[PDB]
C-alpha cells in the first residue's frame, strides 16, 4: 500500500533494499554555508545582478560567457572547492557507502562536496561537471583544475599558456552535452532497488527525468522542501515524501535506521580532518 | 551540441 519513512528504514536494515541510487541537488549543500545564489537577495544574487546579465541563467551559457566571463568567475570564486565542509546530508551518503548500500550517487552540484565527504569517484556521477578540470575555450587544451585556482581566487580571468584564450572549468552549461559518464544511468537505475531524491526541484533536464528510470516495484523517497517533478505529477504506489527541511528529513531517517550515534561519530571524525 | 536545459530549451 502506502509506504512510510519507517517502512523504508525497515527495507534498508533488512537488505531488501541493498542497491540504493541517489539523486541530489542544491538543497543538500546550502546547510554547508554555500550561498543559494538562486534565491533573490541574500545576496550574491543582488550583488551579481549589477552586471549586464540578460537573464540570470546566462551566467551558465556559452554565448554570454564568451561575451563576458567575469560574472561566471565571480560566482566560481565562491563555490570553489576548499572553502566549505560537507554536512550531515553528505555524510549520510558516505555512511550508506561504508555499509555497502550505495550503488551510485548522481549529483547536480558542482561544489565537489561529495568527493570531499569520502565517496570515491567510481561511485559518483557529477552530471553537471566539475571544477577538477578545465579547458581552453579557444584551442581546447585540457588542464587540471588546480592550474586556475590562484587566478580564480584572485579575481583574474584565467588564460591559456598556449593561446591566451579564456580557460573555462569543466562545468556543463545550459545547451552543452552532459559527460558521457552520465550514460551509467542506463544500467544503474534499472539495477536500483531504492531511489532517494534529496534537495532538488527537478527543474534541470535530462537529470530530472531519471526519477522515472527505476523499475515499477522500486520505492522513490523524496526528502525535500516541496513535492516536485514526477513525484508530484506522476506519482507511483511505492512513493514516499518526507517534506520539509532536508537536514531534518535525513536525520529522522537516520534515527529510524538506528544510526544516529554512528552518524554523530562519523561527522565529528571527518570534519575534524577539515 | 545540445542537451542541458532548464525553464526552456
Ligand atoms: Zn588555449
Amino acid at each position: 500500500g502506502k509506504l512510510s519513512l519507517q517502512d523504508v528504514a525497515e527495507l534498508i536494515r533488512a537488505r531488501a533494499c541493498q542497491r540504493v541510487v541517489v539523486m541530489v541537488g542544491a538543497g543538500i549543500s546550502t546547510p554547508s554555508g554555500i550561498p543559494d545564489f538562486r534565491s533573490p537577495g541574500s545576496g550574491l544574487y543582488s550583488n551579481l545582478q549589477q552586471y549586464d546579465l540578460p537573464y540570470p541563467e546566462a551566467i551558465f551559457e556559452l554565448p554570454f560567457f564568451f561575451h563576458n566571463p567575469k560574472p561566471f568567475f565571480t560566482l566560481a570564486k565562491e563555490l570553489y572547492p576548499g572553502n566549505y565542509k560537507p554536512n550531515v546530508t553528505h555524510y549520510f551518503l558516505r555512511l550508506l557507502h561504508d555499509k555497502g548500500l550505495l550503488l551510485r550517487l548522481y549529483t547536480q552540484n558542482i561544489d565537489g562536496l561529495e568527493r570531499v565527504s569520502g565517496i570515491p569517484a567510481s561511485k559518483l556521477v557529477e552530471a553537471h561537471g566539475t571544477f577538477a578540470s578545465a579547458t581552453c575555450t579557444v584551442c581546447q587544451r585540457p588542464f587540471p583544475g588546480e592550474d586556475i585556482r590562484a587566478d580564480v581566487m584572485a579575481d583574474r580571468v584565467p588564460r591559456c599558456p598556449v593561446c591566451t584564450g579564456v580557460v573555462k572549468p569543466d562545468i556543463v552549461f545550459f545547451g552543452e552535452p552532459l559527460p558521457q559518464r552520465f550514460l551509467l544511468h542506463v544500467v544503474d537505475f534499472p539495477m536500483a532497488d531504492l531511489l532517494l531524491i534529496l534537495g532538488t526541484s527537478l527543474e534541470v533536464e535530462p537529470f530530472a527525468s531519471l526519477t522515472e528510470a527505476v523499475r515499477s516495484s522500486v520505492p522513490r523517497l523524496l526528502i525535500n522542501r516541496d513535492l516536485v517533478g514526477p513525484l508530484a505529477w506522476h506519482p507511483r504506489s511505492r512513493d514516499v515524501a518526507q517534506l520539509g527541511d532536508v537536514v531534518h528529513g535525513v536525520e529522522s531517517l537516520v534515527e529510524l535506521l538506528g544510526w544516529t550515534e554512528e552518524m554523530r561519530d562519523l561527522v565529528q571524525r571527518e570534519t575534524g580532518k577539515l | 551540441t545540445a542537451r542541458k536545459s532548464t525553464g526552456g530549451w
